[PDB]
Formats: structure tokens, C-alpha cells, sequence
RNA sequence: AUAGGUUUGGUCCUAGCCUUUCUAUUAGCUCUUAGUAAGAUUACACAUGCAAGCAUCCCCGUUCCAGUGAGUUCACCCUCUAAAUC
């Protein structure tokens, strides 16, 4: 299909039931839908903890060196996972959300010390 | 047919034949016009209370009323179903009992 | 490189009844998916020439063009493989009929 | 420095070539510019409605 | 039964038993064979049996057959560059010429063995294909993960009745 | 086959299904059987197995009562046998009925 | 009360002997070909309806994983595959009990079965690679410095702070300084 | 979604869209994160497009591609 | 193949009722300065520009 | 100099591993295809026996005894920034095909903001949640426990355990080693030694023993049947190893 | 198809019809509770309400998603190459 504004973007895809999400990294064009087609299938993302504490994830990395090597953008939740993979720098937006609970903990230890 | 013959023909090639109830639909509604009686084919002898219905289409097809009694007269909406009635020689539709104006049978 | 598809073809001329082109009948072998025997499915390709070398009945090579040069002209007759009758028998290159040597070897 | 994995990866492969070469894996930065977000555009890239 | 004379030629296992697959630069193989020669029986049993096996493996090369156009049987090939190989076949069997092309214009087995891994890598094992392209549509369809809430009732850590 | 002693068997009767010509044609075929001891005796040659549970071992079945012929057999491959269409199209396995791959009782 | 004392005792050899359990039962159905989904329930909760299943007519045949020879009766001897339900004619609820307890007893090892001799995962057994050998660690990280010194709060001079007060005068928020580093 | 025309009804003719607030102790490091993140990523892009370019160069006119390309035109002749 | 004459033509007069009478810089960019509404656009302005 | 994969020390333990071809290629219990019929003369029988011994040798060449583990846990990145901010343990896997298996980068993240390096128990499991093959349930099956094993050595099942480890645990691990030696211990107590004679008998039984000086339990076997040079060409092998 | 019933006074053969199996919708009678899938028939008419906004204004985007099956050989491969992202 010929779209408008098209570029390849590395995105997540929902392949689950209700109350069991599963995310699936693919390379897809900008405009084709979430549960639509793609150009190449990448790693997977398990968003729920199984037995003995595990929220799994994959990264088919030597072709994301190719598919970002042809100049494809990414999505803001996708860079949350490559950056926390140590493949890419830790996301500064994730660093804010890392820090804005320390601020919540800078009023949590207050409300527990102003009390007791 | 030799080998050059069967390549010229190709595979087998068939249509269906959609039956009595128009273009192979399960049930069909209609309105009754006449409830008369028809006499069966040669091994059998009875007289079977079968109606005439114009369907949803507007086609009058003669139809069979199963069960002991019929109450239908001339304006009632009945829902016909397509089973051939084997001692009638061309009655192909039947009414389902307990529907849309015709109720169930009077059980003793 | 080129734009037309079938790059390299040998065929047979049917009719040269236009000017500086010939009508060439070529046969592939395609398989029946069921009957599983190979059958000559033909197709008709045009062939452009310069010298009007071909006559109606010869077996011709024809090479594809980088661009079609008409609506239907597609290849040029790059070589004429088997002449009508005057077939040079390609190993032992000398004139012959069907199966019999006109100019016999040991010449 | 490279991010923790490609920094870990490339030094391992040189160790598979046969030259040890224990220099730190540094990628250039000066070859990429630093225009912040109020650098202006050029007008024929845009188009008036 | 089957309707031929030698009816094993039409079985789709036979057509794969041929092994002579042509390089990318052969674009026409044209065969010419006598019909009643006592000396050319290999080029009669060539086109009788073997060239259906060739066409199933290089299915885009044009093959064409002529009957009484020449006293001696031959093959002639039409390469992409423009030269014409002239294989001769006279007083050979149909067996030697299934060996005389695979050593000339048949692909090297090194060049087909390296052609067999790349047909595998695009059917890569850890993709999650819809049971037609690859396995495991869910991660529930490997063990250890929380399994697909049609298969189990899932714990109360879900929404909706949380 | 329960009365003969046969425990595993595939058989399909095509054509007419008549209960007497079936059995008099059952006992006709099953009487004319090539035993493997008699498979040797006509040809003199040695009879083996190649099973799917064992390896490629040529495990022996029957040997002649006496001598053995020396020459290797004339192995003219892909033989002139009238092989049946309802079994080789099965071995390709495209066409399917809802009446073949079934789960019935224990015979 | 805890079987495997039944399959060798005297009510067994006076009922079945050398034949399998299912050698008298074969089912009642319509014409010809029997249905693929066998009846699921042999007994429903208080009583049994009609003909009972082979493992439902006896109340003294109960299946488990240590009933070694009874479970051998429902696997073909030279073909290791469990029979489908309409071969035996058992209820398929009892055949879910038989498709676990075979494998539950296959997984305990008290039933002999086949495993093919396999080929290894890799042709190389070399273990000197930078993920599996040792890794020369970071000249930042040996020193107590993380990566990339821009993570920790380089608090700006006040000139950049007051830049927004004349940009965003009607809307600001009030704060504290650099973070407290670790947690309880 | 909308299809150029449909009347953009009463809910959003005016809904005054005030923004969230600004974090100047962190925003003047958050602005200093992004120029330290957009520039480092833009260094990895030219690591990889040049990488992909050599992966095209090694199979077009590559040193073991040229040796293959002269091999076959010998083993042909 | 269908030649699409009225589709081509109504393009070339759509450009002609765009090229010849393109609306100039003023009558879209006038602002009613009290409600921050403009003629010919309907859209008022973001929060950092009041 | 110890060096099990030397060229001559195989050829003796390959030789004292028996040929005994009917025990080797028993018919496996599987779903059989109906047997195929070849008819081969005494000239072409002998080329088909020798093929079945040419194909028998290649089933007698794997494994080696393979260098008991070291547990690799070094940390590459340990950021003091995350540390208990967002939990549950991400595990990162490089996937392609054209990298070999021990050359693979599998990385875990921790709720405390470290980057741990996926200890040896996890990495081969993380291969098998992703790169599946024959048998191989990715967790520990309930056969390999000491009680569930002690049912199994009763049933003349030692090849059946030695062929279970060859899927489940790679022979450089410890859970291959701690349940192979759990088997060859119990092979010696009540010595039942003629059971392992032509599947991985080049080193699984003897190269355990020649390190562990319990070879008196293996030479009684070499005088019970006949096995004459079989005895003497390993009592020499005590001195040239130790 | 592992096939079975039916031409006749009967047999054999050719033969169609039907039965047995599976799936999908409607209809009857009937129905305890959770979970996941799935859910106008009609390209027939539509009351209503919601479905494109973001943003230091410009632009961009509402040409995408989502829908339906009216029509129909504009879907796949090669050549040449234009918009789009690097
Ligand atoms: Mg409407
Ligand atoms: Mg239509
Ligand atoms: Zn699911």
C-alpha cells in the first residue's frame, strides 16, 4: 500500500487475551495498525510475572542493528526497553519516572516521621 | 480418455441445487391462503391436511402441516421448513409447530 | 538492465506478413498440477529484424530488448538457428536433409 | 563510552581476531552537531495553508 | 492403474529425483534427437524420461524439442552472456548425459548446500508465527509462563473483578 | 483375517461390494503368496530387510536350501510397473476425504 | 483403598486374564462409523446412565500412576503412542485421567519408553568467549562512577532557573534540590 | 475517526487546554538529558548506516566477492 | 482499463480554484483580538500565546 | 598429556566398546512405517553389512568428558539510580542464528538497578524457552530426583538415563555431572556392567573410573566372558595415565 | 471410506438416491455458575449523543486507524524510478 507520511517504526503489538497481555516487537510501517501486518518480526515482550519472578523480554538484536541501520524511528515505550536493556542509554523519561517516586518517598518518610 | 484428453477437460465441475425453500435458506415465513386436503400416492391412502402459503418471496408453494390438528385459516403467518413429504407427490415444504401463529399440538 | 521479461528465447516463425518484424510461436513446458505430465503451452512473441532474414517456417533465436519498441514488439532476432530446409548440421557443419547428409562428410 | 552491551560486545570480537588491543571503545561525538530546539527552519520545506 | 506406459514419470517424487539444476546464466536448453536411429537411443530415452526431471528443478528455462531436423542427436544451450554450448549425445546412454550436464552446467553441490541455509533463516525459530509460518502464537504455548486464560482460569490479580 | 490369524492389515475393496465374490477373491489372493523362502528359490538370491525401527542393517530373512547365484541383479530402476493411482496420489497427499483418517473401534 | 493389589489378584484372573480390560465392551452408536467424541461422563455425581465405560463398570478398578500394568494395557506394545479414545471406547473424562497418568508415570520413570539418541546443540565445545569467559570492566565503574556523568543532578546556576519566571510567571511549581540517593 | 466534515460537536468547541507544570530543577537537566540523548543516538545511527553500507560494499565489489566473481568465469571457461 | 476523465478534470480545476484564487495572507491571519478567534480558521490559540 | 581426545587413546576405548551390532540397532518402539524390501546378493550383502558398520561407527563418537563448570557472574553495569524503583526482573536475549550458542549474550536486569550476567542455570534454559529441540522440558523434570531415580536403576535403565542427560544438561554443566556420577556410582554397587557396552562406553564408564581408581569392578567383567586383551590393554592404561 | 440400505419372484452387473462422520447458522423443547474466543442478514432508511487534535500561534495531522463485501482479474515477481524516514 502507498500511504501518506510513511516511515518504518519499531513498535509493539498485542497478541494476548483479556487480562493476559503479551507484547511483540516488530518492525512495522507508520500507518498500518497494531494488530495488522509488519515487515519483519523481532523479539517478544512478556509483560506479566510468571513463576519465580520473571517479566520476560527478547531482542533480535543483529537485525535491529540492520533495521535501525536503514533509518527507522522508534516509539516512546519501545525505547523504555532497549535503553533499559543496556543496548541503548537509559531513557531520561524513564529516569524522571525513576525519580518522581523518590520525590514521593521524600514525602513518604516525612508522613511517617511527622507521625511517629 | 487418454492423457492428452484429460488435460483438455480439467477437473470435475459442479453446481449445487438449492432446494424447495427458496435458495437454500433454513426456515422461511409466509402467510396462509388455503388449508385444503390432498390425496397421497398409490401405495398409501389417507388425506393429509396440507396448506398453501405465499412465502417471504411472493411464491405460492404448497406446504404440509404436521401434527394432529390444524387451526390456521386464511391470514395467519406461519414459518415453513423444507422437508419433503414422501407420500405427497410434490409437497416439499412443512410448517414447524409452535411458531408465529401456529402453536404446538394438543397433547392428551 | 532490460525491461521486458523473457530475456533469451528460441522459437519458430509463423508469419512474416508485416514489414521488418516476424511473428514467432514459442513453447514452454508447463506442468499440470494434477495430471503431472508436461505439455507445450505456447505463446506468441513478436520479433524485430533488419534484413528480413527469416521466412515463414524457420526456427529462430530472439533476444530481449531493454525497452519494448512498439506496443507489441518485444525482441530482436539475434540469430536464426534453423533455416527452412537449408539446415547446417551444427556439429559437422554441412548441409543436410532430414536425417540424410546432402553434402556428406569425409569431404 | 558505548552503552553497556556494545561496549561489552566489540572488545570481545577483537579478542576473537587475535590482537588483544585493550583500548576503551570510544565513538566520536564532535562529528555530530548541537543545534537546540529553536534553530529556525527554511520556508519551502513548509507550505502555507 | 495410472495411464501411461512407464507411469513412474508422473509421481512428484520422480520429478525430484532429477538432480541437474541449471545455473542462473542458462536461459534456454534446446534438445534435438532422432526418432528411429539405432545409434541414438540415449537421446531418445533422454527426452522420454529425463527432461521432465530437469524442468521440475529449473522451471523457467525454456525447453524445446525437434524431431528430424538433423542426422545426429545433440543438445544446445543458450547462455545469458551469449555463447552456445554444444553438448553432443550420440552413442551415449540416457545415463551419461544426466552426468554430462551436472558436471558442466549443473550447479555445484557446494553452491546448493550454501543455498540451503538461507532458505532456513527466514523461517527463523523464535518468531511467533500463526502455526503456519512458525510455532507458538502465544508465550503461553511454551511452558513456565502464565497460560492463556482460556486454558486456565487466571489469578485474581487481573482487572475487572480485581 | 480374525479367522485366518492375521492381526494387522489394510485392505480396500473397490468395484462391486458383493459378499461372496469378496471372500472367494480374498482366498484367491491370499493363497497365491510369495513366501520369502520361496522368494529366494526362484531367483537364487538373498533376501533382507530395511526397517524404520532398526538402522540400515541388512538383517536376513531367508536363504536357499543349497546354492546361490553369483551375478548382481539387473537393476533397471524406475520400473515398468502399472502402479495404482489411488495409492500414489495418496502418497502425495493433497486430496482428503472425511472418511479416511478416522478413529474407529478395535476391529 | 490404594490399588495395584487388584491387577494380579483372583477377581482379575477370573474375569479377564490375558486379555485387556476393554475386550468385552464395544459401544452402541448409530450406523457404521462411530463418533469421534466419546461420551465424556461415565457417571454423573449420583448414578450411572446406560452402558458404562470400561473403567466405569468396575468400582474396584481405579487408575493412578503406580498401576504399572494396567496403564501398559492402553499403550500399544511396539508403537509407543497412547490410543485415541474410540479405540478403547472409554469415556474421555476417564481418558483425560489416562492421558495424564501415563505421562505422570512416564515422568517418574516406572514405565519403559523410547527416547532417541540425539545430536548435540553445538559442534564446538569452546568456552572462552567474553560473555562466558570474563569481561574487562569499566574504567568508570571500577572507580565508583556510573556511566555517563549526566545522570546525577547537575543543579544549574540560578540564572537559568529564573529564566522561566519571566517565561512562565502565571504557572510554576515549588521543589526541593538534588535527590536523596537510596531507599528503605 | 473524523472525516474532514462532521460537525465537531459541542464538547470540544471550547475546552481550554492548560498544560502541566514545569520542573526547572529537573527541566534544566531534562533539557540537558535530551541533547545528551539525541546526540548520542545520532552517533549510533551513523555507526549503523555506515555499518549497513559496508555490508553492501562487501557483497557488491567486496574483496571475497571479487574473488568469487573471477572464480566462476574461470570455471565456466 | 477505465480512462478516468472526470476524475482528471476535476483535479485540474481543483488546482485552478486553488492556484488562481488562493486566499492571501491577510484574511486568514486577521484575529478578533478579544476572543483570540480568527476569521476563516475557527481555531483559537495555545496557552503560551494569550 | 591426560588429554582424552588424543588420537590413539580413543582407538583402544573405541575398541573395548563392543560392536555387537544386534544390541546396538535394536528396533526402537516408535510409530512404524511398513518395512521396505531390498534383495541383495552375497556380493552386495557384504557392502550393506559394511555400510551398517560404517554407519555404526559414527554413532560411537560422542561425547567427550568436558571440564566441570566455573560459575560466571560478573557485573558490567550497576547503576545506583534505579535501585528498587520498578520491580520484576527483565531478562534480555540476543537472538539470531549466525552466532553459536556459547557465544551468545543473555543479560538479566534486577529490581536493584544492576545488570547481572545470567548464571549458567538460566542461560541454557533461556536457550530452550526460545530455541527448542528434542525432548527437553526446560525445567527440572520429576524423574531426576534421587528417589525418582532409584525406581529407575531397578529396571535395567542406565542407557535410558545416559540418553536423558544428553538432551537435558550439556556435558560442561554440573547437573549433567552430578547425575551421571549418581548413576555410575550405583552401577558399581551391585556391578551390572555388561549393560553399557556399545552406547557411549568409550568414556562414560571408564574415563570416570580411570580418574577415580575403581577399575577393579571393570576387570572382573573382562575375565567373566573371555575379553582377554580387553583386560590387558587397560591395565596398561592405568600406568600410562597416572 | 473399513463402508451400509434400496431396483427383482430371485441372482449378478452397471447405476443413482440416501444413511453413517465432521463443521456453521437458523427453528423446536430445555438450561447451574464462573474464564477466554465469537457475535445486524440487508451497500436499506436513519432521532440522538460521542469518534482529531497537538502546539510559543506557523505548519503538521484529521489522506492514518476503525469499517463494510457493493463492485472486480489495479494484490505476486522483475525493470525503471517518483513522493517518505535516516
Ligand atoms: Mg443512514
Ligand atoms: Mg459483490
Ligand atoms: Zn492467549
Amino acid at each position: 500500500k502507498a500511504y501518506r507520511g510513511g516511515h518504518l517504526t519499531i513498535r509493539l503489538a498485542l497478541g494476548g487475551c483479556t487480562n493476559r497481555p503479551f507484547y511483540r516487537i516488530v518492525a512495522a510501517h507508520n500507518k498500518c495498525p497494531r494488530d495488522g501486518r509488519f515487515v519483519e518480526q523481532l523479539g517478544s515482550y512478556d509483560p506479566l510475572p510468571n513463576s519465580h519472578g520473571e517479566k520476560l523480554v527478547a531482542l533480535n538484536l543483529d537485525r535491529i542493528r540492520h533495521w535501525i541501520g536503514c533509518g527507522a524511528h522508534l516509539s516512546k515505550p519501545m525505547e523504555k526497553l532497549l535503553g533499559l536493556a543496556g543496548f541503548f542509554p537509559l531513557h531520561p523519561m524513564m529516569i524522571t519516572n525513576a525519580e518522581r517516586l523518590r520525590r514521593k518517598r521524600a514525602r513518604e518518610v516525612l508522613l511517617a516521621s511527622q507521625k511517629t | 480418455a487418454t492423457l492428452n484428453q484429460m488435460h483438455r477437460l480439467g477437473p470435475p465441475k459442479r453446481p449445487p441445487r438449492k432446494l424447495g425453500p427458496t435458495e437454500g435458506r433454513p426456515q422461511l415465513k409466509g402467510v396462509v391462503l388455503c388449508t385444503f386436503t390432498r390425496k397421497p400416492k398409490k401405495p398409501n391412502s389417507a388425506n393429509r391436511k396440507c396448506c398453501r402459503v405465499r412465502l417471504s418471496t411472493g411464491r405460492e408453494a404448497v406446504c404440509f402441516i404436521p401434527g394432529e390438528g390444524h387451526t390456521l385459516q386464511e391470514h395467519q403467518i406461519v414459518l415453513v421448513e423444507g422437508g419433503r413429504t414422501q407420500d405427497l407427490p410434490g409437497v416439499k415444504l412443512t410448517v414447524v409447530r409452535g411458531k408465529y401463529d401456529c402453536g404446538h399440538v394438543q397433547k392428551k | 538492465r532490460s525491461s521486458v521479461h523473457a530475456r533469451w528465447i528460441v522459437g519458430k516463425v509463423i508469419g512474416t506478413k508485416m514489414q521488418k518484424t516476424a511473428k514467432v510461436r514459442v513453447t514452454r513446458l508447463v506442468l499440470d498440477p494434477y495430471l503431472l505430465k508436461y505439455f507445450n503451452k505456447r505463446k506468441t512473441y513478436f520479433a524485430h529484424d533488419a534484413l528480413q532474414q527469416c521466412t515463414v517456417g524457420d526456427i529462430v533465436l530472439l533476444r530481449a530488448l531493454p525497452v519494448p519498441r512498439a506496443k507489441h514488439v518485444k525482441h530482436e532476432l539475434a540469430e536464426i538457428v534453423f533455416k527452412v530446409g537449408k539446415v547446417i548440421d551444427p556439429v559437422t557443419g554441412k548441409p543436410c536433409a532430414g536425417t540424410t547428409y546432402l553434402e556428406s562428410p569425409l569431404s | 563510552p558505548y552503552p553497556p552491551l556494545l561496549r561489552a560486545m566489540i572488545i570481545a570480537e577483537r579478542q576473537k581476531n587475535g590482537d588483544t588491543s585493550t583500548e576503551e571503545p570510544m565513538l566520536n561525538v564532535q562529528r555530530i552537531r548541537m543545534e537546540p530546539w529553536d534553530y529556525p527552519a527554511k520556508q519551502e520545506d513548509k507550505g502555507r495553508a | 492403474p495410472m495411464k501411461g506406459r512407464f507411469p513412474i514419470r508422473r509421481t512428484l517424487q520422480y520429478l525430484s529425483q532429477g538432480n541437474v539444476v541449471f545455473k542462473d546464466s542458462v536461459k534456454v536448453m534446446t534438445v534435438n534427437y532422432n526418432t528411429h536411429g539405432e545409434l541414438g537411443e540415449g537421446a531418445r530415452k533422454f527426452v522420454f524420461f529425463n527432461i521432465p526431471q530437469i524442468q521440475y528443478k529449473n522451471p523457467w528455462v525454456q525447453i524445446m524439442m525437434f524431431k528430424n531436423m538433423t542426422p545426429s542427436p545433440f543438445l544446445r544451450f543458450y547462455l545469458d552472456s551469449g555463447e552456445q554450448v554444444l553438448v553432443d549425445v550420440e552413442t551415449k546412454s540416457n545415463k551419461e548425459i544426466m552426468e554430462h550436464i551436472r558436471k558442466i552446467l549443473g550447479k555445484n553441490e557446494e553452491t546448493l548446500r550454501e543455498e540451503e541455509e538461507e532458505k532456513k533463516q527466514l523461517s527463523h525459530p523464535a518468531n511467533f508465527g500463526p502455526r503456519k509460518y512458525c510455532l507458538r502464537e502465544c508465550i503461553c504455548e511454551v511452558e513456565g509462563q502464565v497460560p492463556c486464560p482460556s486454558l486456565v482460569p487466571l489469578p485474581k490479580e487481573m482487572r475487572g473483578k480485581y | 483375517c480374525r479367522l485366518i490369524g492375521i492381526k494387522d492389515m489394510y485392505a480396500k475393496v473397490s468395484g462391486s461390494i458383493n459378499m461372496l465374490s469378496l471372500t472367494q477373491g480374498l482366498f484367491r489372493g491370499l493363497s497365491r503368496q510369495e513366501t520369502h523362502q520361496q522368494l529366494a528359490d526362484k531367483k537364487g538370491l538373498h533376501v533382507v530387510e530395511i526397517r524404520e525401527e532398526c538402522g540400515p542393517l541388512p538383517i536376513v530373512v531367508a536363504s536357499p536350501r543349497g546354492p546361490l547365484r553369483k551375478d548382481p541383479e539387473p537393476e533397471d530402476e524406475v520400473p515398468d510397473v502399472k502402479l495404482d493411482w489411488e495409492d500414489v496420489k495418496t502418497a502425495q497427499g493433497m486430496k482428503r476425504s472425511v472418511w479416511s483418517n478416522l478413529k474407529r473401534a478395535a476391529t | 483403598d490404594e490399588p495395584w493389589k487388584y491387577l494380579e489378584s483372583e477377581e482379575y484372573q477370573e474375569r479377564y486374564g490375558s486379555r485387556p480390560v476393554w475386550a468385552d465392551y464395544r459401544r452402541n452408536h448409530k450406523g457404521g462409523v462411530p463418533p469421534q467424541r466419546t461420551r465424556k461422563t461415565c457417571i454423573r455425581r449420583n448414578k450411572v446412565v446406560g452402558n458404562p465405560c470400561p473403567i466405569c463398570r468396575d468400582h474396584k478398578l481405579h487408575v493412578d500412576f503406580r498401576n504399572v500394568k494396567l496403564l501398559e494395557q492402553f499403550v500399544c506394545a511396539h508403537t509407543g503412542i497412547i490410543f485415541y479414545a474410540p479405540y478403547t471406547g472409554v469415556c474421555v473424562k476417564q481418558h483425560k485421567r489416562l492421558t495424564q497418568a501415563i505421562q505422570k508415570a512416564r515422568d517418574h520413570g516406572l514405565l519403559i519408553y523410547h527416547i532417541p539418541q540425539v545430536e548435540p546443540r553445538d559442534l564446538d565445545f569452546s568456552t572462552s568467549h567474553g560473555a562466558v569467559s570474563a569481561t574487562p570492566p569499566a574504567p568508570t565503574l571500577v572507580s565508583g562512577d556510573p556511566w555517563y556523568p549526566w545522570y546525577n543532578w547537575k543543579q544549574p546556576p540560578e540564572r537559568e532557573l529564573s529564566r522561566l519566571r519571566r517565561l512562565y510567571q502565571g504557572h510554576l511549581q515549588e521543589e526541593s534540590g538534588p535527590p536523596p540517593e537510596s531507599m528503605p | 475517526r473524523k472525516t474532514r466534515h462532521d460537525p465537531l460537536a459541542k464538547s470540544k468547541i471550547e475546552r481550554v487546554n492548560m498544560p502541566p507544570a514545569v520542573d526547572p530543577a529537573e527541566f534544566f537537566v531534562l533539557m540537558e538529558r535530551y541533547q545528551h540523548y539525541r546526540q548520542t543516538v545520532r552517533a549510533l545511527r551513523m555507526e549503523f548506516v555506515s555499518e549497513v553500507q559496508r555490508k553492501v560494499h562487501e557483497a557488491r565489489a567486496g574483496v571475497l566477492a571479487e574473488r568469487k566473481a573471477l572464480k566462476d568465469a574461470a570455471e565456466h571457461r | 482499463v477505465r480512462p478516468r476523465l472526470i476524475a482528471e478534470l476535476a483535479r485540474r480545476v481543483r488546482a485552478l480554484r486553488e492556484q488562481l484564487n488562493r486566499p492571501r495572507d491577510s484574511q486568514l491571519y486577521a484575529v478578533d483580538y478579544e476572543t483570540l478567534t480568527r476569521p476563516f480558521s475557527g481555531r483559537r490559540l495555545p496557552v503560551r500565546a494569550w | 598429556k591426560p588429554t582424552f581426545m588424543d588420537e590413539e587413546v580413543q582407538s583402544i576405548l573405541t575398541k573395548m566398546t563392543g560392536l555387537n551390532l544386534q544390541k546396538t540397532f535394536k528396533p526402537a518402539i516408535q510409530e512404524l512405517k511398513p518395512p521396505t524390501y531390498k534383495l541383495m546378493t552375497q556380493a552386495q550383502l557384504e557392502e550393506a553389512t559394511r555400510q551398517a558398520v560404517e554407519a555404526a561407527k559414527v554413532r560411537l563418537k560422542m561425547p567427550p568428558v568436558l571440564e566441570e563448570r566455573v560459575p560466571i557472574n560478573d557485573v558490567l553495569a550497576e547503576d545506583k539510580i534505579l535501585e528498587g524503583t520498578e520491580t520484576t526482573k527483565y531478562v534480555f536475549t540476543d537472538i539470531s542464528y549466525s552466532i553459536p550458542h556459547r557465544e551468545r549474550f543473555i543479560v538479566v536486569r534486577e529490581p536493584s538497578g544492576t545488570l547481572r550476567k545470567a548464571s549458567w542455570e538460566e542461560r541454557d534454559r533461556m536457550i530452550q524457552v526460545y530455541f527448542p529441540k528434542e525432548g527437553r522440558k526446560i525445567l527440572t523434570p520429576i524423574i531426576f530426583k534421587e528417589e525418582n531415580l532409584r525406581t529407575m536403576y531397578s529396571q535395567d535403565r542406565h542407557v535410558d538415563v545416559l540418553n536423558l542427560c544428553f538432551a537435558q544438561f550439556e556435558p560442561d554443566s554440573t547437573e549433567y555431572i552430578k547425575v551421571h556420577h549418581k548413576t555410575y556410582e550405583d552401577i558399581d554397587k551391585r556391578g551390572k556392567y555388561d549393560l553399557l557396552r556399545s552406547t557411549r562406553y568409550f568414556g562414560g564408564m571408564v574415563w570416570y573410573f580411570v580418574n577415580n581408581k575403581k577399575i577393579d569392578g571393570l576387570l572382573i567383567d573382562q575375565i567373566q566372558r573371555d575379553l582377554i586383551d580387553d583386560a590387558t590393554n587397560l591395565v596398561q592404561l592405568y600406568h600410562v595415565l597416572h
